[PDB]
């Protein structure tokens, strides 16, 4: 039989069955100021011929849930067609849950899942736990691993050892991809005008041009010196949905250094943001937050009890999420943890080759674990125990 | 950046069987789209 | 979990290097003797 | 000769005033809350209901990372480049006199209400 | 050679010092006679130092 693996958050709602449906389906609804205020669903955004000024209705604005209505509408619109083949009791679903989520909200979500959609089985596995299982299956010779999941709206430093997570050296950081996108928005707004509040185009510009600087102060000096010499001043032409529907970074050759083009686009752009907005993950607190970076917590998480886990912990660092898509992020994290951790202890940091849907891969690989029928809680068990069997099983 | 002219576009109603062609001031986005009121064709049983 | 053979061997080898370093330094810090000596200077020195 | 009509919105230096600590902290908190938010330039009630039943233990409170060891770097608020200076009025940082002027014209004490 | 991360003298049997470079961190046990040199050089957490074993 097939199963439906579901990961959910503020930016993305990745659902997928045993074989296909691998994509970046969002979780929020979109309202177009121009399309008569029509309320679009996760994948219906593709039907919008002009995503400029889309109002986002979010079930999650950060790690926790809000306004069930939106989540249930998204789930219904997804199931209603090819995505899941609404058949309910024929298959089962496996949903992820945040590191420390609302106990009441999560048990009520399980209640709704058992009652309304009536999946024959569902469980309380954790988003980090699924990635931990994936990594353990990839490397059976390993016994302990730390997951740095820097999602688009998440930053979790989660340990795992002996197939059990400890709730003491477990760190979360509020510096997420959404914060980075909002900071880029505010910077562009402040440096081109006094107000600018579009989100959809800048969220793409983020992943298109931003990169993690391997030498922050060197890049800062290169940006401080005049643009005639710097290389990070790559200009980005924004989309207008009338001549080009998707923005793009102009070739290094076509760049007119005067910053003005007779074509008439909003190409205006600066170099600083490109490498300033990603480094907030590594060296935060520059803007004012009391939030700590990635590496110091990657360190703090290791040195609690075990001198036998500490070495395996350094050797097994699993960087995943969505914020690890910028080039140089892996190298920077590796250099930082290598310079922060003891020399004698080995430190191996390896990000996968295609970690765009690592959670879906873990789910599709667990689909044939021959123990899911025991890991999962079923309809009758739920109805009889009343959330107790669900709290027991994860 | 303004490109979306309203046009006096022809259209056909799938609910009809004679293929009669009518006209309407449609937008520049839903050209050739199905007739929205076509749902109102549930004749009595 | 179990320990690492490579890690424990590296620990042993760095400890051996440490022991060799003490053996070298202790022997090098006492190679030369005084020209006159503390007691010789104290005997030669008058009030 | 054409008479150039001047503006009357100029403010008296005798009336202009310096800022304080609480208001600067509120500025910082508002800026961070806006950076965390996503809408025109609610989860507040969400976190209120959350903290309604929070205690000390393995939870969000004891899970937050906290402040780092490396000291805060003085980045600019206008252009973002390293800012060795500060604004005597509000404390904002800058790197050039042009940046200071832009701050005084667009940011200095105009959003605090 | 490297940046100091911690100084702890154990009337002193030795001093444990933490050094940092771009190859990892190192914990070092120095004779109490070198703790005098450390105090005289006024080194503290965050300063880069050379300490010759010889």
């Amino acid at each position: 039989m097939t199963t439906l693996v579901l990961d959910n958050g503020a930016y993305n709602a990745k659902i997928g069955y045993s074989h296909e449906n691998v994509s970046v389906i969002p979780n929020c609804q979109f309202r177009s100021k121009t399309a008569r205020l029509k309320t679009f669903t996760a994948n219906q955004i593709d039907e919008i011929k002009d995503p400029s000024g889309l109002f986002y209705i979010l079930p999650f604005q950060k790690g926790y849930l809000v306004n069930w209505d939106v989540q249930r509408q998204v789930w219904d619109y997804l199931f209603g067609k090819e995505m899941y083949q609404v058949d309910f009791l024929d298959t089962n679903i496996i949903i992820t849950e945040p590191y420390f989520n609302f106990t009441s909200i999560q048990e009520s979500m399980n209640e709704i899942l058992f009652e309304e959609y009536q999946f024959q089985a569902v469980l309380r596995v954790n988003a980090g736990a699924l990635s931990a299982h994936r990594y353990f299956r990839d490397n059976p010779s390993e016994l302990c691993c730390i997951i740095v999941d820097s999602g688009y709206s998440f930053t979790h430093i989660v340990p795992y050892c002996r197939s059990k997570k400890k709730k003491e050296a477990i760190i979360r950081i509020n510096v997420g991809g959404k914060l980075l996108t909002n900071h880029l928005k505010e910077i562009i707004s402040y440096r081109q005008l006094h107000v600018m509040d579009e989100t959809h185009v800048i969220n793409q510009v983020k992943e298109d041009v931003c990169y993690v600087s391997q030498d922050f102060y060197r890049d800062m000096d290169i940006a401080k010196l005049k643009g005639e010499e710097n290389t990070v001043m790559i200009d980005y032409v924004l989309p207008d949905f009338s001549t080009i529907k998707k923005g793009f970074c102009k070739p290094r050759e076509e760049m007119v250094l005067s910053g003005k083009y007779k074509s008439g686009e909003q190409i205006l752009r600066l170099a600083n943001e490109r490498f300033a907005v990603p480094e907030i993950l590594f060296n935060p607190s520059d803007i004012g937050i009391q939030e700590m970076g990635i590496p110091e917590a990657i360190v703090y998480s290791i040195q609690n009890l075990p001198e036998e886990m500490q070495p395996h912990f350094f050797k097994n660092i699993v960087l995943t999420g969505g914020n690890s898509l910028f080039p140089g992020f892996r190298d920077r994290v590796y250099s930082e943890v290598r310079c922060l951790t003891p020399t004698d202890y080995d430190v191996s940091v390896v990000l996968p080759e295609n970690p765009i849907t690592y959670a879906w891969e873990g789910g599709k690989l667990i689909s044939e674990n021959d123990d899911f029928e025991d890991m999962v809680v079923t309809r009758e068990d739920y109805e009889e125990n009343g959330h107790s069997v669900c709290e027991e099983k994860f | 950046k303004k490109v979306r002219p309203w046009k006096w576009m022809p259209f056909t109603n799938p609910a009809r069987k004679d293929g009669a062609m009518f006209f309407h001031w449609r937008r520049a986005a839903e050209e050739g789209k199905d007739y929205p009121f076509a749902r109102f064709n549930k004749t009595v049983q | 979990p179990f320990y690492l053979d490579s890690l424990e061997e590296k620990r042993k080898r760095q400890r051996s290097e440490r022991l060799e370093r003490i053996f070298q330094l202790s022997e090098a810090h006492g190679a030369l003797a005084p020209v006159y000596g503390t007691e010789v200077l104290d005997f030669c020195t008058l009030p | 000769m054409v008479e150039k009509k001047t503006s009357v919105r100029s403010q008296d230096p005798g009336q202009r005033r310096v800022l304080d600590r609480a208001a600067r902290q509120r500025r910082i908190n508002r800026q961070l809350e806006a950076l965390e938010n996503d809408n025109f330039q609610n989860f507040q009630a969400l976190l209120e209901e959350q903290n309604l039943s929070v205690a000390e233990g393995p939870n969000y409170l004891t899970a937050c990372a906290g402040p780092p060891s490396r000291p805060q770097r003085p980045f600019c608020a206008v252009c973002g480049f390293p800012s060795p200076y500060t604004c005597v009025s509000c404390g904002a940082r800058y790197c050039t006199v042009r940046c200071l002027g832009t701050h005084q014209e667009t940011r200095c004490l105009k959003w605090t209400v | 050679e490297g940046e100091v991360t911690e100084l702890t003298p154990c009337t002193i049997s030795h001093v444990i010092i933490g050094l940092k470079t771009a190859k990892g961190t190192k914990q070092l046990k120095l004779d109490p006679s070198i703790f005098e040199s450390l105090q005289k050089e006024r080194v503290e957490a965050g300063d880069v130092i050379y300490i010759e074993a010889n």
